[PDB]
Parts: structure tokens; sequence; C-alpha cells
RNA sequence: UCGCUCAGUGGUUAAGGAUGUGUCGUCGCAUAGACAGCCAGGAGGUUGGCUUAGAAGCAGCCACCCUUCAAAGAGUGCGUA
């Protein structure tokens, strides 16, 4: 649900990034490239949509990066194989920003749910 | 911090590194005090002290003319602790220092009536006790909430005097026998 | 709301409460500082709306405005931003925001609160000021109307950037 | 049950200063948790 | 009528309580009706075959029943030049429901026998929205 | 000089928390001596139209106009078909 092919690759490395923007309502940013298992962010919106409403659309500022290549475990003493994992990784970018009112950040309350690390909401 | 209170001129306090006690109509309250906290009498009224700034007189003081109440109950004040009960009758006599409490099993369980709360009895339907302790006034009140616990339905035993406590419910409500 | 300070280094720019500060007025560079108490009176109600003074240590009096907003990336400790001061003859960067406000007449078919997540607008402003008076977000969200960026209630004059046709608020419930 | 930053939940829930807790005591009668 | 009364409020329909379905002997055992439904909302409740008629229905230790009720035409003169159809759906959706322009005169000009106010700029302020639940547009306002 | 100070961490450890704490900015305000712990006010058109047994302040959709009076909520939570 990211690329459709265009060859494997990628490496590692942590720090911060660049993708922060002055929000119009009530922002929310990551703080370093924390932990989101792809098949975690594959439960980021639905969990932010248990029943917030019949309809309703806002905005995010990220997109699945990934592949990792994990390989079996019969005898790890070789090269590689293929991804079969997936991950997003980010900086301190926006990802929510509500536009209602009384609700405030109800869906930015169980966002921290699928978040082993720290991801404040802030506001702007 | 406090100081004001309600009591005429019929009581005297010590002034000896914590040894104090009351001496009115039956009291001799246990006092025991530190060393950084003391204060001496100043007449029919009292005063406030602060021989040392900060957190040193706000853990053991700023509420000293308060525990006086623990002794006020009797030296001039009253005492009563009055409750009612509905868990199978209301009977309790002392004939010494051993109320029997008529409820449930032949298997005794008798408690040992202390000095000051040792019961009087007069009215059976609702025991009366001259608890001049203020240590075991509400505790004894609680002496029947650890075993004979009231039924979680109608409005029995444990009750103060008249509140919106109501009687517990569940699914609906009914009772017979 | 005073000034003073000096430090040509990032020493007192990374020490508890302070900032970094920048100035480049006509024959007036240097990098001051100042504390950071009620130093978040930018995007609140003072966003170019009005222009007081400052009384800097020694000479002159420059009104100036706010020069957009910025806060801080991720956290909330606004790392150094910027600060415009009307005294130049040709920079850019204007702060003409576009909000979202109301009950959201989205429950007509299906649609929530006016989203928008950007932080950039088709704007221009000649001199350097950036007034405070504009709406655009409302106007019967449905179809056969819409209200975005291209002309609107536009500051004062016309606009100049590159290609006048961003996106901003829009509708699409 | 649970021993970490789990917040107040209903201001009625006093924090309690003990050994090193955080506590949470409802608003009336329902839950009396403690670590 | 020993020395105390009851209370309780009910939305007594068009009198249905004789066969069974409605609420005959289902609402009468502690002193409601049983053997009297007529000449007690059927009395002067026959000025029409479909109204409302409010009352506080006294319920004493005895069973005789007579009268003592409110004044229902208070809330009926604005409930018979309309009906129950395409009126109450989901208020706030388009432009549904309408009464009449001139019918915004004697449709607030009925607050005096019951409305404890009943005055100028007072006998039409409480009732200035009755079909508010239907969510429609004034077109007039009690002039 | 002196704080966090009281857990023995400091001598294997974290996403989430508890109204513990030395200290910097606002607020409706106890120089109307507010709220936070009470006495008295606690009802009318409408007890709202509608799924209609009544649903009548609370099994439902929707909706918030005024009244005795110098003001008072289309009703949070209790009982509950």
């Amino acid at each position: 649900t990211k690329f459709r092919k265009q060859f494997r690759g990628r490496m590692t490395g942590d720090a911060k990034g660049g993708d922060y923007v002055a929000f119009g309502d009530y922002g929310l940013i990551a703080m370093e490239p924390a932990w989101i298992k792809s098949n975690q962010i594959e439960a980021c919106r639905i969990v932010m949509s248990r029943h917030f409403r019949r309809g309703g659309k806002i905005y995010i500022r990220i997109f699945p990066d990934k592949p990792v290549t994990k390989k079996p475990a019969e005898t790890r003493m070789g090269k590689g194989k293929g991804a079969v994992e997936y991950w997003v990784s980010v900086v301190k970018p926006g990802r929510v920003m509500f536009e209602v009112a009384g609700v405030t950040e109800e869906q930015a309350k169980e966002a921290f749910r699928l978040a082993g690390h720290k991801l404040p909401i802030q506001t702007k | 911090g406090k100081q004001p209170i309600a009591v005429p001129s019929g009581v005297t306090v010590n002034a000896q590194d914590g040894v104090f006690k009351v001496k009115g109509p039956k009291g001799e309250l246990t006092v025991p005090y530190n060393t950084e906290l003391t204060v001496r009498q100043d007449g029919d009224q009292l005063l406030v002290e602060r021989p040392s700034d900060a957190q040193k007189h706000r853990a053991l003081h700023g509420l000293t003319r308060t525990l006086v109440a623990n002794a006020v109950k009797g030296v001039s004040d009253g005492y009563t602790i009055n409750l009612e009960l509905r868990g199978v009758g209301f009977r309790a006599k002392l004939t010494g220092k051993a109320l029997e409490m008529n409820i449930g099993y032949s298997h005794p369980v008798i408690i040992e009536p202390p000095a000051g709360v040792t019961f009087a009895v007069p009215e059976p339907t609702r025991i009366d006790v001259s608890g001049i302790d203020k240590q075991l006034v509400g505790q004894v009140a609680a002496n029947v909430r650890k075993v004979r616990k009231p039924d979680a339905y109608h409005g029995k035993g444990v009750r103060f005097v008249g509140e919106q406590i109501a009687l517990k419910a569940g699914k609906a409500g009914a009772t017979g026998g | 709301m005073e000034l003073t300070a000096k430090p040509r280094t990032p020493k007192q720019k990374l020490d508890e409460s302070m900032i970094a500060a920048v100035a480049y007025n006509k024959e007036n560079n240097v990098s001051f500082a100042l504390d950071r108490k009620a130093f978040d009176r930018a995007f609140r109600q003072q966003s170019t709306t009005g222009l007081f003074d400052i009384t800097v240590e020694g000479g002159e009096t420059f009104p100036a405005l706010v020069k957009a907003v910025q806060m801080d990336k991720r956290k909330r400790a606004p790392i150094h931003v910027d600060f415009y001061m009307v005294t130049y003859g040709e920079p850019v960067e204007v702060s003409v925001p576009v909000h979202t406000t109301g009950r959201s007449q989205g429950e007509v078919q299906g649609g929530l609160v006016d989203i928008v997540v950007h932080n950039l607008q088709i704007v221009a402003p000649g001199p350097r000021r950036i007034p405070q008076e504009l709406v655009v977000d409302v106007t019967k969200m449905n179809i056969g109307d819409h209200i975005t960026a291209g002309d609107i209630k536009l500051p004062e004059g016309c606009t100049l950037a590159a290609d006048p046709e961003l996106t901003v608020v829009s509708v699409l419930p | 049950k649970v021993r970490s930053s789990v917040k107040k939940m209903c201001d009625n829930c006093k924090v309690v200063r003990r050994h090193g807790r955080v506590l949470v005591i409802c608003s009336n009668v329902k839950h009396k948790q403690r670590q | 009528m020993k020395k105390v009364a009851g209370i309780v409020k009910l939305q007594l329909p068009a009198g249905k309580a004789t066969p069974a379905p409605p609420v005959g002997p289902a609402l009468g055992q502690y002193g409601a009706n049983i053997m009297e439904f007529t000449k007690a909302f059927n009395a002067q409740t026959a000025d029409k075959g479909d109204a409302i008629i409010p009352v506080e229905i006294t319920i004493y230790a005895d069973r005789s029943f007579t009268f003592i009720t409110k004044t229902p035409p208070m809330s009926y003169l604005i409930r018979k030049a309309a009906g129950i159809g395409k009126g109450s759906s989901t208020p706030n959706k388009a432009k549904v429901g309408k009464l009449n322009w001139d019918q915004v005169l004697e449709i607030a000009k009925t607050k005096m026998p019951d409305l404890n106010a009943g005055s100028v700029e007072a006998a039409a302020n409480t009732v200035a929205g009755t079909a508010r639940s239907m969510g429609v547009t004034v077109e007039g306002g009690p002039n």
C-alpha cells in the first residue's frame, strides 16, 4: 500500500527529520522515529475511527516508508531474502489536527494507544 | 493554623516538652508531644507558635487546638455514637465488659468491650453507648463492617441517621420469606 | 517589552528561558535576545494586528509586526524563528493564515470540521506589514459555490507569487 | 495491576503520597485501585 | 380526601381504555378508572374525535370520580389545521414542513386560561414554537 | 550556603501514571471579606411533534420558543416497562 514494486533496498539510521508545519487547529507530532509496526499504522485510522462519526475527514502528514527483510531462523548465517515486515519511521511531523470542538482530541487520545513511545498532541 | 474554640473556664494544660493532658470532668487524654512543638498555656484562651520557619510546624501543628476536641468530648462536650441495625434483631447487653450481640451463629465471636466504650444498654431496639474515647467512637461504629456486613439490598444495619444513601438495587427489586 | 542584550554567540540562546533574536534594520544588524515569559503573544491576537513599540537600549523606536508564526517543531519550545521590522526599501514571507470556525454545515450529506493542515498561503503584500482581516472557510459548503484561494478578501491590492491557484480551506466534506 | 504513568482519570481521584504511587479513586463508588 | 393528595402526570390519549389493548384495567387498580371512563374525558371531551386533553388526575382513597381538569382547547386550535404525516422526520436536513402565513395569529392567541402568564408580549412567548420539534420556518411571528 | 529532601533509588530497567516538590506566566476573584462545606426558591404553554399502549424530564428521531419574577437550563445523574 506504498510503492507497488520498484525494487527493494533501504538502510537504517535515526535522528529527527523534517516535516513539521504550523497547524491550523490542534496539531500533533511524533518526536523522533518511534515505533509503529506498519501493521500498526494499519490500525491507526480505524482505531481513530471506532465511531468518531458516520463521516468525517481531516489531514495527516506522513506515509509508509519501509521494508526490512527478516528471514527465517533455521540457521542465520547468510545473506538475505525479502522485507516481510514494514515500517513508517518519522520525525516530529503532524498527523491529525481536529476541526470540531468538544471532542478536542478524543481520537488523539487512543492514538497514543498504538504508541510504545511518546507522541504528544500539542496544538497550533 | 487554628486556636479559637468553645469552652468556659474549667480546664488547665501543662507546659513540659509535651506532657499536658486535660483534667476536667473525666479525661486525662494521652498527650505525648515532640520537642520542636510544645506551646504553653496563656489563660482561658490559647495561642499559636512558630519557633521555626518552614515545614516544621505544619505536620505537627496548624491543627493542634484541633485534637483538643478528642478531649473536649467529655470535659465539657458530649459524646454519643448512635446507630441502628436490621440484620436479625437488635439486642446487646454488657453485664461487665462483654456484649453478646444476638445475631446469626451459635459460634460466639464476642469482642472485648474496652473501658470507655463499654456499653450501657437501656433501649434494646437501638443500643446506647457512652463512648468517651473518640478513638473507638467511629471505629466501634466500624466494628460491625468486617464480619456481619449488612445485606447489599434493603436499607439495614449501617446507617448514620437519615441520608440519601438509599437501599441497593439490582435488575429490579423484591423481598419475602 | 524592552531590549538590551547582545551576545554574538549561541551561548545565551541555549540556556533555559531566552531565544536568540535576529535584526537587520537599515544599518542595524546584530543578534539580541530577551526573555520568554509572555513571549507567545504572536499567534494569539497580535498577528500583525496593530504595531506597538519596544524601547531598545539606547536609540530609536521601531514599531514592526510579528513576521508570521512558527512555535517549535515537535515540542513547544520555539527555537529561533524570525522578526520583521519595517525599514528596508526585498524579502518575502507573509502571514495571511486562513482559519476554520463554526458549526460545520457538513451534516448535510457527510463531512466533518474544516480540516486544513498546511502552513503556507498565496499572498504577497508589497511593503512589509500583513494586516489582520480575512475569512474564507465558510460560504455554504455544498456545491456550486466553494471558497478557496485565488482572489478572496485579499489584504490590500492584488497578489504576486508565481501561479495564483493554491488549495487551502476548500470544501469537499 | 499496572505500574506506570496512567494519569489521574476523574479529578475526584486524589493522587496519594505513599511509597511512590499515582492512584485513582473514582468520583463516588465504583473503583478503589492502588499499586 | 383524608388530609393529603397525590401527584403524578399522565398523557391521557383520546379516551381509549375500554376494550383491552389500550390501557384499561392495566391502569386502574390503585384508584384510576375501572368502571368510569365516560363523563370524565368523554364528558366535555367530545368537542372533537382526536385531541389531547391534559389534566393532573386526582387519585383518592375513594372511587367515585367526577371532573376537575385543565383547559385543553389551550393546546388545540393549533393542532387541527395540520396533522401527523410528513411533519416530524429529522428536523435540519432541507426545507420540509409548513403551516400557513396567516395561521401565525390565532396560533399563540391561545395563552390565557392555562398559561399562568397570559398578557401582551407574554401570552404568545411560551407558545411561539409548538411545531419547533418539526423544525420549520416561522413566516410571520405573532403580530 | 542550600534544595529534590526520606524512596535506601543512588548498586539489573522502560511506553503508561499518583491533586509529592524548591521556582518562574493568566484567569472568573474572599480590601461585593467568591466558588469549594447550608437554610429558603424546587412550577407553568407543553406533561414538547413524532416510533403512537403512556414513554408523560429519561426504550426512540428531532428540537431548546416563555412563565410567577429582579433571574432560573426541551432535564446531568438517581428510581424506571
